[PDB]
């Protein structure tokens, strides 16, 4: 289905095997999915039919809103109080996708674990590793900030880990 | 005393006349809306306390409660901006004077700007 992109929430081609009776007795599911698309399938359809037709009548759309970029946190001078609540405002921006980022690769794990069945241990290794990537990188970022986090909080986290980075170079290559 | 004994002031002068040049304040200002209440509130406490209806009787005592205090409300308000945009301007004057003591300082970025990072967990 068109609704959604299947790069962004991948499924597997799905193979499903034919039946193979060997019984000559009648198959009671067979004869209850009769009637159920009999009673049931019919009438759902005809009503999605006529409200569609109804829909196509009176198309109208809507937009994605587009954001351009700012300068951030970084180039802002200090106590600039402008350049920094354009920064804070963008980096919450930021904030916000990358959670959904995350929510998205849980939601493939899930979906795989619950497809791949009694095999997922070994089936979704694929997903558990990028899982396991994107959680540590967020957490990376955005891991112990607090309730009053701020873009000038990660900035001071991030140069905290980039010295510590650092350090650990210089002492390797020592 | 900060501002008495400032140089050129006359004694006993509610508004000088180096005040004119100050935009007056509108009529339908909030704080002389504001007095104009505290007339009005003024009256009905006179109503009240005389043992007269307070909302009906003495609407002419009542109106004249209400005029006087926006009046003095309007002289007070032109005095309080005068001393104000004094204070301002005294201060403006003495950091123009005394650039060693009110230093420009050169603007560092927050990417070159150095902070602590306290954990919350
Ligand atoms: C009919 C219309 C209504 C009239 C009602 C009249 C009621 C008030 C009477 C008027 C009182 C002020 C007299 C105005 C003429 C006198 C001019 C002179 O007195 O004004 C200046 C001085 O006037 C008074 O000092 C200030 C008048 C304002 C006082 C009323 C407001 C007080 C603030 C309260 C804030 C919260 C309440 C807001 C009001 C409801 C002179 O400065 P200066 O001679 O060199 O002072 C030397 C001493 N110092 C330097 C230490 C101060
Ligand atoms: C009767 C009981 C006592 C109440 C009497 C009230 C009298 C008010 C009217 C005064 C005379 C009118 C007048 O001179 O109006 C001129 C001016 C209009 O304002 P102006 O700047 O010209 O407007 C341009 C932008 N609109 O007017 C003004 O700028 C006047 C505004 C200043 C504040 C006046 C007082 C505010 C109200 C306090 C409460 C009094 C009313 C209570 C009513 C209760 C009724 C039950």
């Amino acid at each position: 289905p068109d609704s959604w992109d299947k790069d962004v929430y991948p499924e597997p081609p799905r193979r499903t095997p034919a039946p193979a009776p060997q019984t000559s007795l009648p198959n009671p599911v067979t004869y209850l999915t009769k009637i159920f698309d009999l009673l049931v399938d019919r009438p759902v359809t005809l009503a999605r039919e006529f409200i569609e037709q109804q829909h196509a009548k009176n198309r109208y759309y809507y937009y994605h809103r587009e954001f351009r970029r700012v300068p951030d946190i970084t180039e802002c001078e200090e106590k600039d109080i402008l350049c920094m609540f354009e920064a804070e405002m963008q980096w919450r921006r930021d904030y916000k996708v990358d959670q959904e980022i995350v929510n998205i690769i849980q939601e493939r794990l899930k979906a795989c674990q619950q497809r791949e069945g009694e095999s997922y241990r070994q089936n979704c290794a694929k997903e558990l590793e990028q899982f396991t990537q994107v959680s540590k990188a967020f957490q990376d970022r955005y891991s112990d900030l607090g309730a009053h986090y701020s873009a000038r909080k990660c900035l001071a986290k991030q140069k905290q880990r980039m010295l510590a980075e650092r350090k650990a170079a210089k002492e390797a290559a020592a | 005393t900060m501002m008495s004994g400032r140089p050129g002031r006359v004694p006993l002068q509610f508004l000088p006349n180096e005040a004119r040049s100050l935009p007056p304040p509108k009529l339908t200002d909030p704080r002389l809306v504001y007095m104009g209440f505290l007339g009005y509130c003024s009256g009905l406490i006179d109503n009240a306390i005389r043992r007269r209806p307070v909302v009906s009787a003495g609407l002419h005592r009542q109106l004249l409660y209400v005029t006087s205090f926006v009046f003095f409300g309007y002289y007070l308000l032109k005095r309080q901006d005068y001393m104000y945009a004094l204070r301002d301007h005294d201060m403006f004057a003495y950091v123009k004077s005394h650039p060693e003591d009110f230093p420009e300082k050169d603007k560092k970025t927050y990417g070159e700007i150095l902070e602590e990072f306290h954990p919350v967990r």
